[PDB]
């Protein structure tokens, strides 16, 4: 204690619980292991399986394409008949009610719609892919229609919007993405209050919806209107009247997929729906 | 019919692309002006802190034995948040048909599931409040965080555990060894009176290469656990009035390997 | 409040410093307590109302 400090003071601010907010900075925390330096590895090949990337990063999640349900032909159609209308947003719900013996219910998102949740803003493309189930004797021609807002609540025409028409030949499985086409930078993201959510497309046949008629009034939260409508009439080889054909759709996200935000409306959901009727 | 059997090959690499509906056109400069930054990777994201699951003793006042006068009060947990519901085992009501785990579904019990293994540090923030109501507040007290490693024989349950100090003359320097242990590779000590926060960081210690994060059973999550305890004066056996708040985040190798799919969810009420 | 008026844009963060005080007007003087200060993004349903609950 020989000397004096000739130094000058300071200011501390204590900050007694920290920061727990950020994510990039050093934190004062006390681990409890022998030394201070005790690390493992992140290199995601030590569990068996090479590994194509980082799959913590959410590209992976935008990208992993999911069957969503299917929709009907039905050769005894008239030239112009809608046959598919959806809202081009990724929050798709699909409730199903536990088949086996007991009351449970469920909800399933895809991939680009799981990732989302956490997140209040949402922009970028989408891809669609439609795929018909038909034999090497059926012709036909459909049509595939986009409206940037306001909804098609009639049959539309042919270039007044963006328009596709494919045929039924020696190729099936058309893959389409649909790009930002709106006039704000970004999108909300859909939620649901209840149990049972409304209806985000038109017939499914896995959740025993039929209705045929265009659903609207999306516009906060989605991109658009997909629909899709009958050019040239089926053509089978045996005689219509009881012949039908089925389409399956699968959903993904376009590599300009974009959110940007932090929500809490996931804070009361969970996981475990397994026993929790009683 | 090679333009159909090409097209069939999983994941859509055979479908025609189709001219799509316009062009992409975003700017380098687009984050200056919206939002600042960019959520692009959840490995960052998961760093962040989450309110989970507030920690009280309220099982052990059933029981008309249970020691009051300056009593030590230990809750053994797991070191993963066991996600929110009516999980098969519950912490939260034992003794009562049907338990459940009264917690909210963080970012880490909601990316989780999506996987196919698990491995790395948790850290923890725990935070002390409580009241008398009546008998005029009393000194916060002392509390402690430490491990409870693995053991084949004689290890330490899972949680609302209470131990007397005292006798007719005071205390009792064998009671005060029987409500501890060696701490090796456990205790940080502080005095809530000057300090009433802990942070704490848990290393894996596994043996093995990884766990399954599709764990719903509470004992099964609970294979590697840690303990919280406080030492507080004129408590009361039939009432609970302390308690911890927990905010969990993600170590510095916290890591998920295979994104195998996304499982179905529901809401939940208690 | 005061040169934002004579304007047509505004964007950017706000600071705010909040201090506790408080008594019990009789039954003498319990402990401070906790406090918190949150955000609340937007929501489409669900959204929490402006002020006063308890």
């Amino acid at each position: 204690c020989r000397p004096v400090v000739i130094d000058p003071p300071h200011k501390y601010r204590p900050t007694y619980v920290g920061n727990m907010a950020n994510a990039d900075i050093a934190e004062a925390v006390d681990k409890l292991s022998l030394t201070s330096k005790q690390e493992l590895t992140i290199n995601h090949d030590v569990i068996g399986k090479k590994s194509d990337g980082d799959d913590m990063h959410l590209s992976t999640f935008f990208g992993r394409e999911a069957y969503m349900d299917r929709f009907e032909w039905k050769t005894t159609d008239s030239y112009d008949t809608l046959l598919f209308y959806t809202h081009v947003h990724p929050i798709l719900f699909k409730r199903f009610e536990a088949t086996s013996g007991d009351y449970d219910v469920g909800m399933l998102l895809p991939p680009v719609g799981y990732a989302t949740i956490p997140f209040s803003f949402w922009r970028g493309g989408m891809t669609f892919r439609f795929s018909i189930v038909a034999s090497a004797f059926h012709r036909g021609r459909l049509r595939i229609v986009y409206q940037p807002q306001g909804g098609l609540g009639t049959v539309p025409g042919f270039s007044a919007a963006f328009n596709r028409v494919i045929d039924l030949g020696d190729a099936r499985d058309f893959e389409v993405t649909v790009e930002w086409n709106q006039n704000i930078a970004f999108r909300e993201v859909h939620t649901t209050g209840s149990n049972v959510p409304s209806a985000q497309y038109t017939p499914g046949l896995d959740v025993g919806r039929t209705s045929q008629l265009p659903l609207g009034d999306q516009t906060s939260v989605s991109n658009g209107v997909l629909a899709v409508y009958v050019v040239n009439d089926l053509v089978s080889p045996d005689g219509g009247t009881d012949e039908s054909v089925e389409v399956n759709w699968f959903v993904k996200g376009a590599p300009s997929f974009e959110v940007a935000s932090r929500d809490t409306k996931f804070a009361r959901w969970s996981t475990h729906w397994s026993q929790e009727e009683f | 019919s090679p333009l159909a059997i090409a097209g069939n090959r999983a994941g859509g690499s055979g479908a025609i692309t189709l001219e799509p509906f316009g062009s992409d056109n975003t700017s380098p400069e687009l984050s200056k002006l919206h939002f600042g930054e960019t959520y692009d990777h959840m490995r960052v994201l998961v760093k962040g802190y989450n309110f989970y699951k507030a920690v009280l003793d309220n099982t052990t006042i059933t029981d008309p034995d249970n020691p009051s006068g300056t009593v030590v009060i230990r809750s053994t947990v797991p070191d993963f948040p066991a996600p929110r519901g009516h999980i098969p085992n519950g912490p939260d009501k034992p003794f009562l048909p049907h338990p459940e785990n009264a917690a909210l579904c963080t970012h880490l019990t909601w990316f989780s599931p999506c996987y196919v293994a698990r491995r790395g540090g948790i850290r923890w923030k725990y935070l002390h409040f409580g009241a008398r109501f009546g008998a005029t507040d009393a000194p916060k007290g002392l509390g402690f965080v430490n491990r409870v490693p693995q053991v084949p024989y004689g290890r330490r349950p899972l949680g609302n555990e209470r131990l007397p100090l005292t006798d007719v003359n005071g205390f009792n320097p064998t009671e005060l060894s029987q409500a501890f242990s060696n701490e090796n590779g456990g205790v940080y000590a502080t005095d809530l009176d000057v300090q009433p926060a802990i942070e704490v960081e848990l290393p894996f210690y596994s043996s093995l290469r990884f766990v399954n994060p599709r764990w719903d059973d509470y004992e099964k999550i609970g294979i590697h656990r840690h303990s919280i305890d406080l030492l507080s004066y004129r408590t009361n056996g039939a009432k609970c009035e302390d308690a911890w708040m927990a905010y969990v985040a993600a170590g510095d190798d916290f890591n998920l390997s295979w994104m195998l799919s996304c499982p179905p969810f529901r809401l939940v009420n208690l």
